[PDB]
RNA sequence: UGAGUGUUUGUACCACAUGUACAGGAUAGGUAGGAGCCGAUGAGACCGGAACGCUAGUUUCGGAGGAGGCGCUGGUGGGA
């Protein structure tokens, strides 16, 4: 199962992305390093 | 059943009429019919509930009036606050090593008050105190920086208040030999101090209901407007 | 107790979808359930351990005893006596308050407004929870289930299962509890054992909610009955 | 759209009774005061009844009789 999802910056808690994962495939939250406009600097982004 | 006296000033009373505190101050002292310098204490029941953490209250009240019997001070400090204790007058003054003497010595006086530095010296002595109630704490301030301010209000006769489990704490406001007019100071400096000690938490009305006793003496309840 | 719109999803698998329950004061409610239900989840999300993905989970603010179902043995070596004892906070806190103290040596006029208030608080809440305790629990043991005291000395990991039920349900209960959580408190106890159990629960004047696959045991105790759907994620 | 009866219940006073874990003189509810208090308005001790009871005793009622006990003090215990 495929489904949407949003990345949270961990620092700031902004949702800054918007992507997708498989459930099946991924079941925990994905976590990604990812650039926050907000902070402009790459922080760590985790699924909510 | 109940002893003559006793039943004398039952009658005396109003259960259905609760007093103003002056009538109240004079009535407990027509109350205590017992010949001896019998005290004056007053409940109240407060609505908070202690079992909350922040709804306890403990906390230590001057009277300008005083208790009516003078208290023992207990001091343990070093240096400075030794000498300020002494200066204060205090009954006496101890050090780390006669703190092992004061137990099982000097024992019977009132309230003891230790140097911030001490209270890690005395506290091991102090959980022998915990369960006497004679451990300094600084909610009440009986730990302080200065030993002579708490000299001084322990002579002028500063009283301790803690809430009692069930809610309702009660203190002593002077003696029946002091003058209803002194014994009604000390019950109005009392209510002030209550009203200030009220948490944030509590709602509803603060005191349930005031009552007035002599050692002897019956209780009275007393008009929260007065 | 309440739960509004209750979701959890562990990955794939999800345990509650849009579940409700209310659960009035004084009631002692009988949570059944097949396993992996999540009946011990539930308790998780009272005791605050976990977060509901989406809805809100009420609960009371007064103190919960909480018997887990698997034993927490911190470490091997740890003593009967040592494992009691941590119920209540009596021994944390004094550990802090014997720093508060070394503290105010140290600082002489910085930071004695932050450690006055600490003192005070760790000695108003040790007398609450008043250090009388010592010898209350050395007899709560006799008048509990009968568990000796050669146990007493005796490391945790050592005791049998059904001897280690005992002294978890005795933990318990010495921290005096307003709300009792019993997840499986019969797991390997004996018929004696049992008895005693039943009737303490049947007198327990609070809010208990037992987790227990003893119909019987229930059926003598229970007043109301939860039951956790493991198809329909509900309750 | 108003009177009552009774029953089952919720609330709130008011009376009553109850508090026995270990140690402890022993049936220790918490707090505060308390050196003094209670009794010919019939005390102590004794006897019967009844209640509670953890079986150890506690409370209460009455028979007679008539003046005494209890507390503080003392040791126990976290707590007298
Ligand atoms: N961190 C987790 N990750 C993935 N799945 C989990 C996680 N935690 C719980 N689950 C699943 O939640 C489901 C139900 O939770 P829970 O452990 O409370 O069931 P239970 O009814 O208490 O089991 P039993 O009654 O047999 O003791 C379990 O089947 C378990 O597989
Ligand atoms: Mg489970
Ligand atoms: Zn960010």
């Amino acid at each position: 199962m495929r489904v949407n999802i949003t990345l949270e910056c961990t620092s700031c808690k902004e949702r800054n992305y918007l992507t997708n994962k498989n459930k099946r495939n991924n079941p925990d939250r994905l976590e990604k390093q990812k650039y926050c406009p907000r902070e402009r600097k790459v922080t760590l982004h985790r699924e909510t | 059943k109940k002893s003559k006296k006793m039943q004398e000033a039952l009658k005396k009373v109003d259960a259905t009429k609760a007093y103003s505190v002056e009538e109240a101050v004079a009535l407990a002292k027509d109350t205590n019919i017992a010949k001896f310098d019998a005290t004056v204490e007053v409940a109240y029941k407060l609505n908070v509930d202690p079992k909350k953490a922040d709804q306890q209250i403990r906390g230590a009240v001057v009277l300008p009036n005083g208790t009516g019997k003078t208290q023992t001070v207990l001091v343990f400090a070093k240096g400075e606050k030794a000498k300020e204790a002494e200066a204060a007058g205090a009954d006496f003054v101890g050090d780390d090593d006669m703190v092992a003497k004061i137990q099982g010595g000097w024992f019977d006086f009132d309230v003891v008050v230790a140097t911030p530095d001490m209270m890690a010296t005395v506290g091991k002595l102090g959980r022998v105190l915990g369960p006497k109630g004679l451990m300094p704490n600084p909610k009440t301030g009986t730990v302080t920086m200065d030993v002579t301010k708490a000299v001084e209000e322990v002579k002028a006769g500063k009283v301790t208040y803690r809430v009692d489990k069930a809610g309702n704490i009660h203190v002593p406001i002077g003696k029946v030999s002091f003058d209803n007019e002194k014994l009604v100071e000390n019950f109005n400096t009392i209510n002030d101090v209550l009203l200030k000690a009220k948490p944030s938490t509590a709602k509803g009305q603060y005191i349930k209901n005031i009552s007035v006793t002599t050692t002897f003496g019956p209780g009275i309840h007393v008009d929260q407007a007065s | 107790m309440r739960g509004q719109k209750m979701n959890l999803t562990f990955g794939l698998e999800e345990v509650y979808e849009d579940a409700e329950f209310h659960l009035g004061d004084f009631d002692k409610v009988g949570i059944v359930g097949v396993n992996g239900a999540g009946k011990t989840t539930l308790f998780r999300l009272l005791l605050r351990e976990l977060k509901l993905d989406k809805g809100k989970i009420t609960i009371g603010n007064s103190r919960i005893g909480y018997l887990p179902q698997e034993i927490i043995i911190m470490d091997e070596k740890m003593t009967v006596l040592e494992f009691l004892a941590e119920g209540r906070p009596i021994k944390k806190m004094e550990t802090e308050l014997n720093y508060i103290y070394e503290k105010l040596t140290v600082v002489d006029d910085d930071k004695q407004d932050r450690l006055l208030k600490r003192m005070g608080w760790l000695q108003e809440q040790l007398e609450y929870f008043d250090c009388y305790e010592a010898e209350s629990i050395l007899l709560d043991l006799v008048d509990s289930m009968q568990i000796d005291f050669d146990l007493f000395d005796q490391p945790i990991s050592e005791l049998s299962g059904g001897q280690k039920s005992k002294i978890s349900f005795a933990k318990v209960l010495y921290s005096k509890p307003e709300i009792l959580l019993l997840d499986q408190p019969t797991n390997h106890l004996d018929s004696s054992t049992k008895e005693f159990v039943t009737k303490y629960l049947k007198s327990y004047r609070g809010s208990v909610l037992i987790i227990s696959h003893d119909i019987d045991f229930l059926n003598q105790i229970i007043d109301k009955i939860m039951y956790i759907d493991k198809v329909t994620h509900k309750i």
